[PDB]
């Protein structure tokens, strides 16, 4: 198994950008393996 | 070696895995994306360099550079790069997520799991973290940056 990458686009900001989702507020707790779960 | 936003490709037949961004020399993806693993750039091969799977963070030829943060009002960019389509720009306003430790920017975008890694810009173009390590509610995405 090899990994390798592709260039897929430069890093800049787009005025035409299309605009969605929410933006919720959320309790959550961080473990030790990485993983956020909610908290309540 | 260049700058920009790149898919990560695992191989019969080959597969997109996620995605990262190389700025000043250094390659920077999720730890959950390659699990330290060197990647192959043409002849050249890149090695890992530093990793935290806390933050599930990994860099590749030196230490991790993105230092920018969400300002906490404004409108933000995902870099997305899903597998099989062009690199594309979605705006939103991050929500939070309220930790003991502080609160982290979030974005409430679903994109396809070979999309982890994808560069969220503030409006300057700088990256303030990448997408991919996050819960779900419909998936919500933390804005994860590492330290420089």
């Amino acid at each position: 198994v090899d990994m390798y990458i592709e260039r897929a686009g430069d890093i800049t900001w787009e005025k035409d950008a299309e605009v969605t989702g929410n933006s919720p507020r959320l309790d959550v707790a961080l473990d030790e393996s990485g993983d956020f779960s909610l908290v309540e | 070696t260049t700058d920009g936003v790149y898919r990560v490709m695992t191989r019969l037949g080959s597969t997109q895995v996620g995605v990262g961004v190389m700025q000043e020399g250094v390659f920077h993806t999720m730890w959950h994306v390659t699990k330290g693993a060197a990647l192959r750039s043409g002849e050249g091969r890149l090695d890992p360099y530093w990793g935290d799977v806390k933050q599930d963070l990994v860099s590749y030829c030196g230490p991790w550079k993105l230092d920018a943060a969400w300002d906490g009002l404004s409108e933000v960019q995902l870099l997305a790069v899903p597998p099989g389509e062009r690199a594309k720009n979605i705006q939103t306003l991050p929500g939070i997520f309220k930790t003991k430790d502080g609160d982290i920017g979030a974005v409430a975008l679903d994109y396809p799991a070979g999309t982890s890694g994808s560069p969220i810009l503030d409006k300057s173009g700088r990256v303030i973290g990448l997408y991919g390590n996050g819960v779900v509610i419909s998936y919500v995405s933390a804005i994860t940056q590492g330290k420089r």
